[PDB]
């Protein structure tokens, strides 16, 4: 799943 | 230097899908332990109609997003909650409502 800053 | 377990906004190991149910209004936020990146912490926020999940970077003994580093997560979160500094420039996210555990 996507993290904003990683 | 106060512990995470004593902060109202720290939810421990709840998964992303559970954080979704808790984040509903602009500026709602909580902190949780990541599942996708084990050992990392996550700031989860509701902003502009979306849930956004920021890894709290831990580098050289400091926790940070894009700016000042602090030795501990409560100091970093409290800093953003009191000063209203954005979490990142790109996101522009401002913390408003700590979601209680």
């Amino acid at each position: 799943d996507e993290y904003e800053n990683v | 230097s106060k512990p995470l377990a004593e902060q109202d906004w720290y939810h421990g190991a709840i998964p992303r899908i559970e954080a979704q149910e808790l984040l509903k209004k602009q500026g709602d936020f909580l902190v949780r332990e990541s599942h996708g990146k084990p050992g990392e912490y996550v700031l989860s926020v509701y902003s502009d109609g979306q849930r956004r999940h920021f890894i709290i970077q831990y580098v050289d003994n400091m926790y940070r997003f894009e700016g000042t580093g602090f030795s501990n997560i409560p100091q970093l979160i409290d800093h953003h909650y009191t000063t209203k500094q954005v979490i990142t420039k790109k996101s522009g996210v401002v913390l408003l409502n700590p979601i209680p555990k």
